[PDB]
RNA sequence: CGGUGAAAUUGAACUGGCCGUGAAGAUGCGGCCUACCCGUGGCAGGACGAAAAGACCCCGUGGAGCUUUACUGCAGCCUG
RNA sequence: CAGGCGGUAGGGGAGCGUUCCCGAUGCCGAUGAAGGCCGACCCGCGAGGCGGCUGGAGGUAAGGGAAGUGCGAAUGCCGGCAUGAGUAACGAUAAAGAGGGUGAGAAUCCCUCUCGCCGUAAGCCCAAGGGUUCCUACGCAAUGGUCGUCAGCGUAGGGUU
RNA sequence: GGUCAAGAUGGUAAGGGCCCACGGUGGAUGCCUCGGCACCCGAGCCGAUGAAGGACGUGGCUACCUGCGAUAAGCCAGGGGGAGCCGGUAGCGGGCGUGGAUCCCUGGAUGUCCGAAUGGGGGAACCCGGCCGGCGGGAACGCCGGUCACCGCGCUUUUGCGCGGGGGGAACCUGGGGAACUGAAACAUCUCAGUACCCAGAGGAGAGGAAAGAGAAAUCGACUCCCUGAGUAGCGGCGAGCGAAAGGGGACCAGCCUAAACCGUCCGGCUUGUCCGGGCGGGGUCGUGGGGCCCUCGGACACCGAAUCCCCAGCCUAGCCGAAGCUGUUGGGAAGCAGCGCCAGAGAGGGUGAAAGCCCCGUAGGCGAAAGGUGGGGGGAUAGGUGAGGGUACCCGAGUACCCCGUGGUUCGUGGAGCCAUGGGGGAAUCUGGGCGGACCACCGCCUAAGGCUAAGUACUCCGGGUGACCGAUAGCGCACCAGUACCGUGAGGGAAAGGUGAAAAGAACCCCGGGAGGGGAGUGAAAUAGAGCCUGAAACCGUGGGCUUACAAGCAGUCACGGCCCCGCAAGGGGUUGUGGCGUGCCUAUUGAAGCAUGAGCCGGCGACUCACGGUCGUGGGCGAGCUUAAGCCGUUGAGGCGGAGGCGUAGGGAAACCGAGUCCGAACAGGGCGCAAAGUCCGCGGCCGUGGACCCGAAACCGGGCGAGCUAGCCCUGGCC
């Protein structure tokens, strides 16, 4: 029985009609009523349009793959890991799957500060990844089908 | 006040009221639960016709009207209604029974 | 005189002429000349009189009705 | 101390009532809910209290939430009420005047007496279509473009085989 | 005191102006409802035993609203039920009933005439007819009556006997056929869209519904509906735009069959031997066999989609109880202020003359109950019919698959364009069979087509119940109660208004002007400025009286000043009223621009227009940085929230990609651009804000669909008359 909103919050805007004393709220006849006109962009679209294009997406619906979750030797060490054996099983906390474009896809090596690679065999192992992971102690593996 | 009722031609108080002096109840509706207590009316001051006398002005005026009226009265005054144990093979027998107790016994009286 | 008892248009108005003036044809703003209160039966000039958001127009990459060997198809005819 | 403070379009801030939701119904109230009617204390305002009259029962907020909401104004929408107007108008230039009568009142009903216009129709007739009414008896506040004790009007009853 | 010359001021309203009092017409309207509307559950078929839906009837005395229909305010029987009823009329004039009367329910009976109508016709609701019965004056007449389409459907070819349908229905529903606008700011592909609408039809819900499926993992496994799947994959004057599917989360989880020659059986066949035809079957393919020969076989658990029957049948409408106060007291009132005494697994609400747990209410408390009409459950029985192993020459689910063009689907708009689907011509395979994954070819894989049946989970709302930061009589259904009727239109079709007197009728005897209305009194009563259109009852406009004011005056208005009146006043002074004067172009809209002579504007009153859903997007108020949770399952007066972890957003990105990767594509180039740089977002809210949706609001020419009318008018046809 008191808590009002604390700071601002409640209602900030639906400020109605035009103007206290006043009131009409924009220009000209050129934006009456069945007036939303003009939309999102006229010589913008132009634009829009205005160039050929190198990229074409073609009539289908069924691509391969080839796994390129970016995954973090950075967020795994800095705190969030087991220097060794982690396996894209064992990244669901990880945030390289808990996200949107791919969860379960693939777990590449972001090698970055100090080492660069991954001791945990897996697959997405940055070159920079073999190397640093030789150094930094790991067995890394990779089956197939 | 319903399809059902209170007391009947029975015999009963007046509570909040002008009278509170008990006594018949000539007729009590089933719905409307009008009810005339033969206990405060008028005279119509009548036609002027031969209807009543050639000169007249209705009398009896009783159509009661307010539901505080405390219906039942045995040794007891205001008390509401029971119901039955029957007791008897094929026993309604919802007479009224409340510290004093009233059922209208087809005899005696009402 | 008596019985009767409507109808558009219109802010409200108590609304002279002037010469002037103003978005440029004014009772209503300027300076000035006459002229009190009211009403009837009339006379048509103004108040752009009423009347209908001009059928003159323009304008709206508006509509609709012919048309023509404009554009595309439909029909029916002719035809491997 | 600056220091500024005309100012639509338009952009920013800050308040106002307004009917509901909690209203953690507080209750207030027949010594009145409410809307109303009037008023030289409150508000920089949108509003407020408060006083007085009406008025018959509601109403509601301390704090916050929810919105069919605040409107001259759109030849607007619906309902009133005005205006020329007590002037224009009564539906045909086929005219009517009298006497007595009945009546609460009769230019405007009933008889009867003078009189004009139809007559080739303002004739009768069948039919159509209307479908009450036709009659007889009461009545007129509505209706006839005022009348009106008259009616094809209102009330009732009977009426065509 | 009188005469004359001069000057200055005064009152005197027909009406009008501002102010005050008191009326009237007008209904705002505050509140108030047996009335809507919104969501959720319940419910879901009517009809020839001629229905839905109406015409004319009856109520002693009734136009009408009612219910019945000719046995007509109803008769019968059973279920229910406490003592009153002869519906809304209360009035008249008569009644039935505790030897369950009014009435609540379930099954009863005629059940007028119309309406699918059907015995025939016909402008429906009215006129005709043929058969047996009857009565009357017999025959002729004429009534009750039972009687007599049509359809297709199967049965005895002769019953033409014995069935079926048809006729409906607010919305949902399947297929049949199927359109312009508007968008694409033109517009012809395109678009709205397979949308509106005409239709046919099965239902109570149909729809679909056991795979020549998915999809590529050596995977799934009916169908349907929800969340998600991306609004990506993509379709395209690649433009406006349009836009999937497997999977996953969820819910709901039966699967079952028939001709399929072979068997034999059989009857008809033709014509006889050994073909076809049609009945019984075993076979009657579920994820593949089925049949016929040889051998191992085999001697009790399975119920349907109602197989089916009996039940506690859920209800239908009637049921029942059921908690505790009185004294006082201010009041016309009290249920109120006050006193003490009271209940409570039931302080949900309404109702009893102003606001009660203990007063009215058969409610929340809990419980109740029936011999009819409906079944899921739980279980039984009824149980058709399913339910073995190898061997062997094979014959045994569709008449067209398939391929040419002509077309539909589909996220596909013509394309390299696949699969299903059909209009033309071609024109076959039995499990080495044949379509399907990749136009197509070589593979593997997939499924088993060209028959059949149905449950269960999403839709829909006529009808019932309930709840509403959903409405109050101009909003709500237009419709709150003799509104889908008044009334306009030819028909099609359109389509109002009017809610409240009061607490209860005690609503007005009676006297008085009057033809009447209506007007003064008496009584009403708490009021009648509560008096019958009669609550609250304001603005507008017209009225009766009072104050100031007004006849040499030119001005929207006004208004600053002041002076004369009159007013409350203690004075201060405050009111209203103005004559003298100063200065003052009225407001809205669209205008370079308005006094307008440009416009809107008649006056009062109530209505009267920047929202909602998502997408988003930027802010900023709030939770953790990885942050947040749909569809559901579950607990839920209050119904209490909890859990549900398919996901989408982050978390490097760079590229047409191959990919590489914090690096990177160009590239043979050490030169640039996307960065690296986290400088964590992610979610909830509130809000400026676009995109789609009618998105400030009402506004047009018109285009398109389906119907409506020749008593409209011109024509033509038939048929009288008149000149």
């Amino acid at each position: 029985l008191r808590p009002n909103p604390g700071a601002n919050k409640r209602r900030k805007r639906v400020g109605r009609g035009p103007g206290s004393g006043h009131g009409k709220t924009a220009t000209r006849g050129h934006k009456g009523q069945k007036s939303r006109s003009g939309g999102l962009k006229d010589p913008r679209r132009f634009e829009g349009g205005r160039s050929t294009t190198l990229m074409r997406l073609p009539k289908r619906g069924m691509q391969g793959q080839v796994p390129g979750e970016i995954k973090r030797p950075r967020y795994q060490g800095v705190n969030l890991k087991d220097l060794a054996r982690f396996e894209g099983e064992v990244t669901p906390e990880l945030l390289v799957r808990a996200g949107l474009l791919k969860k379960g896809y693939r777990l590449k090596i972001l090698g970055e500060g100090e080492a660069k690679p991954l001791k945990v065999v897996a697959h997405a192992f940055s070159k920079s990844a073999l190397e640093k992971l030789k150094a930094a102690g790991g067995e890394p593996v990779l089956l197939e089908a | 006040m319903r399809v059902k009722m209170h007391v009947k031609k029975g015999d009963t108080v007046l509570v909040a009221s002008g009278k509170y002096k008990g006594r018949v109840g000539k007729v009590k509706e089933v719905l409307p639960k009008k009810y005339a207590v033969i206990v405060e009316g008028v005279n119509i001051v009548k036609k002027a016709v031969r209807v009543s006398p050639k000169y007249p002005q209705g009398g009896f005026i009783e159509k009661e009207a307010p539901l505080h009226a405390s219906k039942v009265r045995p040794i007891c005054p205001a008390c509401g209604k029971p119901t039955r144990v029957r007791k008897k093979f094929l026993e309604n027998g919802k007479k009224i029974r409340v510290c004093a107790k009233c059922g209208g016994a087809l005899d005696t009286e009402e």
